[PDB]
């Protein structure tokens, strides 16, 4: 149930001693290493042609945050603040009020994407599937505060990516 | 190592920091077809160790 | 209680109870409590004047042989007058066992360094100087190990705030990284999470 | 010889992008010239192969 | 139903707009104010009131486990429609 | 479930950088062995504790 | 139920041992080839 | 009311140690100004060392001044060795910090704090 | 049969293990006789040391002595005997059979607080 | 996989291994990116009867640590556990 790496005594007959001295003077293992590197020279490389080719992802992927709506246009979020209670980085800032039809909706929904650790606890704490962490990972900015998302940017990410977020949640809700 | 990060991304959605193994079990079950790809990785990984 | 409950180990519980009696009666000069938790871990609560006689015992005695210092730890408990609880985790490879040796100090009373017992302690208790302010006597090179060089205070105390007292930024007037009093653009939101209903009746304290 | 098939696949990669103009167009825009089956085209002109 | 302040600034669905004398409009100078033009308070009011023939209806927002938790709505007021507190779909007892 | 998988433990002999290198290589070998056994012996059932 | 399970007979055997497969001539043969190259060059 | 000492049996050995620490810092200040290429004078640094010693001049416990000697020796060792950079030495001189209001009326003007 | 190495780095092979073990065990008993009779360290260590010395006197073989002393190699059994000797020489100085030097404070070990 | 047999033989010879048997690049042998929907099984506590939570409560059977010694014969010297069994050398591959 254990084994000894490097517990070999080399043989001391003239055959093995001459083999080791030919290895020493004639560099046999170095030609072995050159041959392994030349063997990789004639392989097709693993390089994909980004951005025209993309790295493979799963529908579980945790990328850019988005707020979803129902199939009537009403937003799913009912301001329950479970996502900001569970948030390990305290990246979510929620303020709410009853709006003009008495619905329980948010007035503030901020996600700091520079505090966010992209762990997806908010999407799995959400009881109505409102906050989701979508498929987009290509959202680098030139400014720090362009990553300080408010409710408008998150609802626009939902409206932007809903055709894909709905299919990822369709492919992955039965594992949840 | 990139293929094993694909295994982490398929099982959790993050390539490195999965937050997958949780107290009480794991967060989510294996997606269908994951263990076949873990088999196809492991069947060929010995030659990679051999050439290292 | 079969599938979801952790299976209790009675054999190791009994063996660790017997060995705790063994350690307590070999060393009654320092041993103050001996306890075994429900998940079968042995704790030897000793007096701080006997850090070295206990730990040299458990390292060297032929029925203990705790040859590895796994982890050395302090815990701040401000409701105690000896607010720091120094914790030695030991691993005996011969008897395939682990033991915990707990002792105490306050801010001012030094603890004797166990580098003459375990050289592994050389950084851990040094960390305990950096994080808690527990001075260790006869440490070879006692200094800070984790905080910044001009850092005042000891962070892992519980009266030390989560963010510090100073933050750093590059100032371009002085061409230098400078320290200023910390001001957060968003305060850390303290959450009051504790339910007012008792969760565990086994751990109920007697009232006043 | 199986080098002739390699040169013929290269020449039909040239012929498969619609001639030398399309070949050099995809060579300088894409830095790749291999041909595929056109899976589709969106409302913007992105072509998927 | 997005509208516009006298300063030319779009008012969000919350009702936020900066005042005229507020300096913080200078962040939108040379740039844009991102508001969302799909107001949920308008889109849920476009839905037809669903006529049902029971006294208590249930609503889960559709899609089964893809909607909200299932709630039961009492429809005994013939003055007011029974509105889902999750999705805002509203119901009326048909008799 | 490491008490149910079968693997070897590579032991060095000289305590140098080279034996630790060989120990890590053989631990990759034995990890491939454990992964083969885990793929063969994956049970059905739930993935969280059913204590809700 | 439908769950990520191995196939019924299990997966195939996975190689995990060292395979450094011992190629090349002997030491006697390599010194003989080197000496023969020197003798051809000298001649 | 009987405690274990750290180094000093009484206050007098403690004042001996405080005195020797001030001696060591006073000797080290010109080397500190030179090799960190500080733009303060040596007199200004010796005034700062005097200020950091005289801040603690109200302490009547031998153990607390033993720990203050220990922490001052640690600061000195981090200064003699180039472990501090120029920034850690100049953090004693709060240069970028604007002078706070000290009297009542200006603290009343600027905000709510006492 | 002269085992070629112990397998442990920095632990040399003992050529004559039985005589070394007998010397170390009688030396542990000699040092351990300086401890008072009521001390549990003396009684417990005399017990285990007399058991080990009886086993060393009972077995001529080195391999079977390793399998029935149950301490790994015979050289780390010798190492453990030397550590026990050094420990007992320290236990003379410490005198830990004496009563407890100080009771802890009233809620010093109360958890949860 | 698209390499010619000349380059394939050259590559196999230079490595000294059969490289086409174990290609590190992936092809149609991997799983489909679209899968049928699963039916995941339930745990053992999904029972409509004989399922009182007081009989499967793990957290409430946790006890406070049993105090063995506290400051308020010829008995055998004990170890914390029996001494660890000597490991067996591996029958699979010992390197001896
Ligand atoms: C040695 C000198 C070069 C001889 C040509 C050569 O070796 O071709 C590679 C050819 C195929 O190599 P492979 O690694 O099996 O690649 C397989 C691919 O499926 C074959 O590749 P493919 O199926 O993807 O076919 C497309 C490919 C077709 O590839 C070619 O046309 C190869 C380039 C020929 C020049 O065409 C291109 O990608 C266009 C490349 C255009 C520029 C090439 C560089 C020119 C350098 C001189 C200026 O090699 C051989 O047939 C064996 C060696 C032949 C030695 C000849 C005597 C010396
Ligand atoms: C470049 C700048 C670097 C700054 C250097 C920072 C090091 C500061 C180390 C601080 C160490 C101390 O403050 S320990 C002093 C505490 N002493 C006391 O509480 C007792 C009172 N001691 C004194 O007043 C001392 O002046 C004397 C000389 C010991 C006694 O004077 P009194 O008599 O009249
Ligand atoms: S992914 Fe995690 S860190 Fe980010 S907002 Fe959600 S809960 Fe917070
Ligand atoms: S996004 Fe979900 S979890 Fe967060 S407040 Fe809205 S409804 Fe609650
Ligand atoms: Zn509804």
């Amino acid at each position: 149930t254990y084994k000894y790496v490097n517990l070999r005594e080399p043989s001391m007959d003239m055959k093995s001693v001459t083999d080791r001295a030919a290895q020493t003077l004639l560099w046999t293992e170095l030609i072995r290493g050159l041959g392994m590197t030349l063997s990789y020279l004639f392989r097709e490389p693993a390089t994909i042609n980004y951005p025209f080719e993309k790295g493979p992802l799963s529908p579980r992927f945790r990328g850019e945050h988005a707020l979803r709506r129902y199939p009537s246009g009403e937003e799913r979020c009912i301001a329950c603040k479970l996502c900001e209670a569970v948030c390990p980085a305290q990246a979510i800032t929620i303020e709410a009020e009853p709006r003009a039809d008495g619905s329980r909706r948010t007035t503030r929904y901020d996600i700091d994407m520079t505090k966010c650790i992209y762990c997806g606890f908010c999407q799995e704490a959400c009881p109505v599937d409102a906050i989701v962490e979508g498929p987009n990972f290509e959202f680098s900015t030139e400014t720090h505060e362009e990553l300080l998302y408010n409710k408008e940017k998150l609802l626009n990410n939902g409206d932007k990516w809903e055709a894909e977020i709905a299919a990822n949640i369709q492919a992955d809700y039965l594992y949840r | 190592r990139e293929k094993m990060f694909e295994f982490y991304e398929r099982v959790s959605g993050a390539r490195m920091h999965a937050a997958y193994v949780r107290p009480g079990g794991v967060h989510q079950d294996l997606p269908l077809g994951l263990m076949d790809d873990i088999y196809e990785f492991s069947k060929n990984f010995s030659l990679r160790i051999d050439e290292l | 209680t079969r599938p979801t409950v952790r299976p209790r180990n009675d054999v190791a519980h009994k063996q660790l109870s017997a060995f705790g009696e063994y350690v307590a009666e070999i060393l009654p000069k320092y041993v103050q409590q001996v306890q075994v938790s429900c998940f079968s871990e042995l704790e030897i609560c000793i007096h701080p004047d006997g850090v070295i006689p206990v730990l040299t015992f458990l390292r060297d005695h032929s029925n203990a042989q705790f040859k590895s210092l796994a982890d050395l730890t302090a815990v701040d408990i401000p409701t105690r007058q000896n607010r720091f609880e120094i914790v030695y985790n030991l691993l005996s490879l011969r008897f395939n066992s682990r033991i915990r040796v707990k002792t105490y100090t306050d801010e001012l009373t030094p603890v004797e360094s166990s580098v003459s017992v375990y050289k592994a302690a050389n950084w851990y208790e040094r960390e305990i100087w950096d994080m808690f302010g527990v001075f260790f006597a006869n440490h070879p090179d006692l200094r800070r190990i984790l905080t910044d060089y001009g850092f005042e205070g000891h962070p892992f105390r519980k009266d030390f705030p989560l963010s510090g007292y100073v933050e750093l930024r590059y100032d371009d007037e002085v061409k230098r990284v400078v320290a200023e009093p910390v001001e957060l653009a968003q305060e850390f939101r303290k959450f009051d999470l504790n339910s007012p209903w008792e969760a565990f009746p086994a751990y109920r304290q007697p009232p006043e | 010889m199986e080098l002739l098939q390699v040169l013929k696949r290269g020449l039909q990669q040239v012929s498969g992008h619609g001639g030398l103009r399309g070949y050099l167009r995809v060579l300088f825009r894409a830095n790749d010239v291999r041909v595929g089956t056109l899976v589709g085209e969106d409302k913007y002109g992105n072509k998927y192969y | 139903g997005v509208r516009t302040s006298p300063t030319g600034e779009k008012v969000t669905h919350t009702g936020q707009v900066y005042d005229d004398e507020d300096y913080r409009r200078v962040r939108f100078v040379g740039r844009q104010k991102e508001v969302n033009e799909n107001f949920a308070i308008d889109l849920i009011a476009e839905q037809p009131v669903s006529q049902v023939g029971s006294r208590v209806i249930s609503c889960d927002g559709g899609g089964g486990a893809l909607g909200h938790p299932r709630v039961y709505i009492n429809l005994d007021k013939e003055t007011k429609t029974g509105t889902c507190g999750y999705c805002g779909l509203q119901f009326r007892q048909q008799h | 479930v490491y008490d149910q998988v079968e693997f070897d433990v590579p032991i060095g002999s000289r305590g140098d950088c080279y034996d630790r290198y060989l120990c890590r290589v053989e631990e990759m070998r034995q990890s491939i062995r454990i992964i083969s056994q885990c793929l063969n012996k994956m049970p059905p059932g739930e993935i969280k504790v059913d204590d809700a | 139920v439908k769950q990520d399970m191995p196939p019924v007979g299990g997966y195939g055997p996975i190689d995990y041992k060292r395979n450094l497969p011992r190629r090349g001539l002997s030491g006697y043969s390599m010194f003989a080839v080197g000496i023969g190259a020197l003798l051809f060059g000298y001649w | 009311t009987s405690v274990k000492p750290i180094f000093s049996r009484d206050m007098n050995e403690a004042k001996r140690r405080v005195r020797e620490l001030y001696r060591a810092w006073y000797r080290e200040v010109p080397n500190t100004v030179h090799l960190f290429q500080l733009d303060i004078s040596v007199k200004q640094g010796r005034d700062k060392v005097r200020e950091m010693f005289k801040k603690n001049a109200h302490v009547t416990d031998p153990r607390v001044v033993d720990l203050l000697v220990i922490k001052g020796k640690m600061e000195l060792e981090e200064t003699i060795n180039v472990w501090k950079q120029r920034t850690h030495v100049m953090r004693f001189f709060h240069e970028t910090e604007a002078p706070r209001p000290k009297d009542f009326l200006s603290k009343f003007y600027v905000g709510h704090d006492p | 049969l002269l085992k070629k190495t112990t397998g442990l780095v920095g632990l040399a092979v003992c050529e004559t293990p039985h005589e070394r073990l007998k010397i170390l065990y009688t030396k542990i008993l000699d040092v351990l006789g300086h401890i008072p009779k009521n001390a549990a360290y003396r009684k417990y260590t005399e017990q285990i040391t007399n058991e080990k010395l009886s086993i060393v006197k009972a077995e001529p073989d080195v391999k079977k002595l390793e399998e029935q002393l149950q301490g790994g190699q015979i050289e780390e059994v010798i190492l453990q005997a030397e550590n026990e000797l050094s420990l007992a020489r320290k236990m003379i100085q410490w005198k830990p059979w004496e009563p407890l030097v100080e009771e802890p404070p009233a809620s010093q070990w109360k958890w949860p607080i | 996989a698209s390499a010619t047999r000349l380059i394939q033989g050259l590559r196999n010879w230079a490595s000294g291994r059969d490289l086409q048997a174990k290609l590190q690049l992936r092809y149609q042998e991997i799983s489909k990116r679209t899968q049928p929907p699963p039916k995941l099984p339930v745990g053992p506590s999904h029972r409509l009867s004989n399922n009182y939570y007081c009989a499967r409560d793990g957290r409430r059977e946790a006890m406070p640590p049993s105090i063995v010694m506290s400051s308020q014969s010829e008995k055998k010297a004990v170890s914390p556990a029996p001494p660890i069994k000597r490991w067996e050398l591996s029958q699979d591959e010992p390197y001896l």
